């Protein structure tokens, strides 16, 4: 499974740019795809197109202004921007979604094009010291109490190590996605959510980002680095 | 037929239990889980998923 | 020597007989009549559904159809949440394993084809078609992810190492086809029923026949474990459906009607075991007091007859199939 | 009330039950048959243009209508199990050996069978008599005599020679007899004499076919 | 007759066989039930009073009468069409129906039904005098009648005649002699029962004859909406156990 994304380079303001991925290795029209991260901040949510294109989202600042588009036989994912300004210099990721009974949003990245030009979700800690084999706790907080009544707490968390797109770590804030050891755990209840990390080793040191997908748009906290 | 028989003397060959016994271990489980059943006793519709 | 054993056998079980289920049951309230409505009727089929299973999670089901597909429904949200192509457009059964990583459907073709349904890449893929079975596959059942009991029209019925992809153990007693197995909830035994209108236990380990079971006049379509795993209920186109236990080796109950002539197609045992429902081709299902052999309710919604019959392992819902190719969940 | 994860897994029932539909509409375009002769038949070679132990499959093609035609290879004597999936096919394709007389009583036993099953109550059969040719040749020898098994053909009036029109005729009516005893006319027999080699069966069995629907339109539309 | 009617269709519509052909006569049975109580029965009020109409309510009266009758005899149409693709060819027909179809043929039966009784109450219902009373709520409009019961009636009627046939010649082994004679039956009542207040109303355009004329050939035309459902459904053995329960 592979997502590569190309295009990217200066864009003078006001200009326009075209972004693509490309599929390899899944099913890629049965994924509904989908992010940015400025250049030191957090990421932040650009766009969705369900499977078969029936299905589109923008963020508020992107819309009107961006649009995106699949070509399912080609298996390729485009972003089209027009009148380009410097909030948008950022790597775009382009992020596979399947949504089924009991499947796993986000679970895979690609590694983004670099450009040069509301449920609020907070992370109280913007570092924390580590020791290794050493148990460490992280914690979000929503705005809006993401459990549903079909009874889903929509909570992802995800990994950025140092230089490598996003990884997904936990999907519905108990669930632990595929590839994933053991020593992650996720509590939360309503509101008040928190990740455990145990045991910690090198190459679990990164940001960790919470994300909710209750309801779009689709909001990350600033995130947490974990420092040795 | 030498197959067979020696089927027929194993299954010759068993424990066996009263009929009055093993009923009422039946009985005995149906009366213990009778509460548990949701058929046997309609759910509320609260706790009814469907 | 077979017929002075088979005699001390009949003296055997007739030794025990000292009291009918009927006696001992007599003194209780009965259950009274039973009312159930189609919460959910799932659609969705073009052609005869054949063959149903639940997922051990209770939300979740398999199920198999003529028209060559086999679907996996979100039962609560009554959404497909897979629509899985098959190479044979005949399929007698389909089987959910109880990690539900996986489904296996077997039919006319006398091959067992399992599929992963959680993959990378996103598709339902055949993880293995077994194959060894000279004759058509009526039964599987999922004994973990690795092993599959499958029973065949071949008049034996099979344990499978799905990984090896070749028959651990072969079970072969039967002089006829075999149409239905039950694993017991331990799980280290098994029993089978078949047309020459005996079951028989099966022990998984060794691969021999404990105890056989005859009181039936016709094939035994459909067989179910009591929740204990110490009893058993065999169905039949003889139209009874008849209650067996293992320990006293004997029937203790048999299930009929003066107005029912038809074949008991599928059966199933609600959570508790006090009601005992059962599939027929006159297109409704009777639930009966399994303790006293009354009935207690009728379920009829189907156009046509019903093909499989399921009780949730929560015990919440009864799911029924048949040949209208609509599917329906009854609580 | 839905959340966006539910709100997706709807889009995807929907676009599955799209494609199963589409599925569905292909798959009435194909007319679906079952062979059944027990041996001796030449059953495989009744359809000579065109042509997996648990099923046999061939397709062929006349007028641009498409037909399966279905065999179940492995099974025993009795078939009560499996033939209850082949319960819509549009007809059943019985091929008997006329030729061979031992034969002949377990065939039509067989083609009793085959009328009377509770779920081909409602599918016609189209009934092939074979090998008309050996036939032909062992009446013109004499050397047997269909008089010696079947009594009723010692004394039978005649509706080529005389003698091979009679034997084939009495051999045909053994089995219509056996189709027209039930009088229902929900499912009816359609006769023919095939030799070893005929370049036409399919047509045979497409205008069989056609009758078949014909009829069936007929009840439908409540004109007869 | 209205109690005939009422009572005829609406033991059609229950008992409703849920094929894609069974369904269109649930929408023929729907013409004219509604055209046994909305219509018909107001005539019989205008029988009592003689003529005399109690004053708005005449051009939708109208309106309706036309809408239902040119829904009955287009229903009788399409079924004749469908009728003779199905005995023709019925290979090809099986193939090209999946129950689409049916719901496209009741869109059809009721586009042109419904468009062709449009301009009487969108140009008549203003003017008090062009389809409207002449003392007695008749339609004077005497070039709509002229154009209007042309397509409503004779393209129906040269349409049935080739298709009857067309499928009688396509026909000529019992079922299928017994099936001639429901098609003669069901064709020669269309024809007896509508074609004769057909003629008389578009010859006209002594007074006093053709006044009765025209009076009594109203409720031969009404009469066969008693009929429709009993000739086109009767025949089958399942209905008549139906009405029977
Ligand atoms: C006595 C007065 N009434 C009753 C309202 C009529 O003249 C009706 C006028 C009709 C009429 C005119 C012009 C075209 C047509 N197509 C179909 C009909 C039609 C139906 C036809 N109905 C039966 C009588």
């Amino acid at each position: 499974v592979q997502l590569v994304e190309s295009g990217g380079g200066l864009v003078q303001p006001g200009g326009s740019r075209k972004l693509s991925c490309s599929a390899s290795g899944f099913a890629f029209s049965s994924f509904g795809m989908h992010v940015r991260q400025a250049p030191e901040k957090g990421l932040e949510w650009v766009a969705y197109i369900s499977s078969g294109s029936g299905t589109i989202y923008y963020a508020d600042t992107v819309k009107g202004r961006f649009t995106i588009s699949r070509d399912d036989p080609k298996n390729t994912l485009f972003l089209q921007m027009t009148s380009l300004r410097s909030e948008d210099t950022a790597m775009y990721y382009c992020v596979r979604s399947i949504y089924y009974y009991g499947s796993s949003p986000f679970d895979f990245w690609g590694q983004g094009t670099t450009l040069t030009v509301d449920i609020v979700m907070t992370q109280a800690t913007s570092s924390v010291p580590v020791t290794p084999g050493e148990s460490v706790s992280i914690s979000c907080r929503s705005s809006k109490s993401l459990l549903h009544s079909n009874g889903n707490t929509y909570l992802y968390w995800f990994l950025q190590r140092p230089g490598q797109s996003p990884q997904l770590l936990i999907y519905r804030m108990s669930n632990l996605a595929s590839g994933v050891p053991d020593r992650f755990s996720g509590s939360g209840s309503g509101t008040a959510f928190t990740l455990t990390i145990s045991r910690l080793e090198a190459e679990d040191v990164g940001v960790y980002y919470c994300m909710q997908h209750l309801e779009y748009p689709l909001t990350f906290g600033a995130g947490t680095k974990l420092e040795l | 037929a030498r197959k067979l028989v020696e089927q027929l003397k194993m299954e010759a060959n068993i424990d066996r239990i009263k009929v009055s016994k093993a009923a009422a271990d039946l009985m005995a489980y149906c009366e213990a889980h009778a509460k548990e059943d949701p058929l046997l006793t309609p759910v509320p519709a609260s706790e009814n998923p469907f | 020597e077979a017929e002075q054993l088979k005699n001390q056998i009949r003296d055997a079980r007739k030794a025990c007989a000292d009291a009918t289920l009927s006696q001992i049951t007599n003194n209780i309230d009965p259950v009274g009549r039973i009312q159930m409505r189609t919460r959910r009727t799932l659609r969705g089929h073009l052609a005869k559904i054949y063959a149903m299973h639940w997922g051990t999670d209770s939300r979740l089901l398999v199920s198999a159809s003529q028209d060559g597909k086999l679907i996996i429904w979100d039962s609560y949200t009554t959404n497909k949440v897979h629509a899985i192509p098959l190479r044979s457009s005949w399929v007698m059964t389909c089987a959910y394993a109880p990690s539900g990583n996986y489904v296996a459907c077997g039919g006319l073709d006398n091959i067992c084809s399992i599929y992963n349904l959680k993959t990378r890449e996103g598709n339902v893929r055949v993880s293995r078609e077994l194959a060894g079975h000279t004759g058509y596959l009526s039964c599987c059942r999922f004994l973990d992810d690795n092993q599959i009991v499958t029973s065949s029209g071949d008049t034996t019925c099979a344990l499978w190492d799905i990984e090896t992809g070749q028959q651990t153990t072969t079970f072969t007693g039967h002089t006829g086809d075999v149409m239905s197995l039950s694993l017991a909830p331990d799980t280290r035994l098994f029993v089978s029923g078949a047309c020459d209108a005996s079951a028989k236990l099966w022990d998984v380990r060794e691969g021999m026949c404990r105890q056989t079971f005859t009181g039936h006049e016709s094939d035994i379509n459909a067989i179910c474990f009591f929740p204990n795993g110490n009893a058993f209920a065999t169905g039949s186109d003889d139209a009874t459906c008849r209650l067996f236990d293992l320990r006293a080796d004997q029937e203790l109950m048999t299930y009929s009607h003066d107005n029912i002539i038809c074949g008991i197609t599928s059966v199933s045992f609600s959570k508790s075991g006090r009601l005992l429902l059962a599939g027929y081709d006159d297109f409704n299902c009777n639930v009966w007091d399994a303790l006293k052999a009354d009935r207690a309710g009728v379920l009829a919604g189907h156009d046509n007859r019903v093909s499989c019959l399921g009780v949730t392992d929560d015990g919440m819902a009864v799911a029924t199939g048949s040949w209208d190719s609509f599917l329906k969940i009854w609580n | 009330t839905v959340s966006a994860e539910d709100k997706a897994a709807a889009e995807r029932s929907k676009m599955i039950d799209k494609n199963l539909r589409e599925d569905g509409e292909k798959a009435r375009r194909t007319l679906r048959l079952l062979l059944l002769g027990a041996d001796n038949s030449g059953k495989s070679t009744i359809v000579k243009q065109m042509r997996t132990s648990g099923i046999f499959e061939t397709k062929f093609q006349v007028d641009k209508v498409n037909f399966h035609m279905f065999d179940v290879g492995g099974q025993r004597d009795e078939r009560r199990k499996w033939i209850q999936c082949f319960n819509d096919v549009t007809a059943i394709i019985f091929v008997v050996d006329s030729s061979d007389y031992n034969r002949l009583q377990e065939a039509l036993n067989d083609f009793k069978s085959i009328w009377n099953n509770r779920w081909l109550r409602t599918i016609s059969v189209i009934l092939f008599l074979n090998k008309q040719d050996l036939l032909a040749e062992k009446v013109l020898a004499g050397k047997s005599k269909i008089e010696d098994y079947f009594p009723e053909f010692a004394r039978y009036t005649t509706p080529e020679d005389p003698r091979v029109t009679r034997a084939k005729y009495f051999i045909r009516k053994e089995f219509v007899d056996i189709s027209t005893a039930s009088g229902d006319g929900r499912h009816i027999c359609y006769p023919h004499f095939t030799c070893a080699v005929d370049t036409e069966n399919a047509r045979r069995i497409f205008n069989d076919c056609k009758d078949i629907i014909l009829q069936m339109n007929l009840r439908e539309y409540n004109l007869v | 007759v209205i109690i005939l009617t009422i009572a005829g269709n609406i033991l059609v519509i229950m008992a409703v066989l849920q094929n894609a052909t069974n369904y269109f006569l649930m929408s023929l049975a729907i013409a004219d039930m509604l055209l046994g109580f909305l219509v018909m029965p107001v005539s019989m009020l205008t029988i009592l009073y003689g003529y005399r109409w109690p004053s708005k309510l005449c051009a939708v009266w109208i309106y309706l009468d036309v809408l239902f009758s040119t829904a009955s005899i287009m229903h009788l149409c399409a079924i004749s069409l469908d009728r003779y693709v199905a005995i023709q060819n019925p290979i090809h027909h099986s193939r090209f129906n999946s129950r689409t179809k049916a719901f496209l043929k009741i869109i059809a039966v009721w586009t042109i039904s419904v468009g062709i009784s449009m301009p009487i109450p969108v140009f008549g219902l203003q003017d008090d005098s062009k389809v409207f009373k002449e003392g007695s709520c008749l339609l004077a409009d005497d070039n709509f009648v002229l154009i209007g019961s042309f397509v409503s009636f004779f393209i129906p009627l040269t349409i049935m005649v080739i298709t009857y046939f067309l499928t009688i010649k396509s026909l000529q082994i019992s079922n299928e002699q017994k099936a001639c004679k429901v098609l003669g039956i069901v064709f020669f009542l269309f024809v007896v029962m509508w074609c004769p207040f057909f003629i008389t109303n578009i010859m006209a355009v002594n007074e006093d004859v053709i006044g009765a004329l025209l009076n009594v050939f109203v409720w031969i035309g009404y009469l066969s909406s008693a009929v429709n459902p009993l000739v086109y459904t009767l025949f089958n053995k399942t209905y008549r156990s139906a009405f029977s329960r």
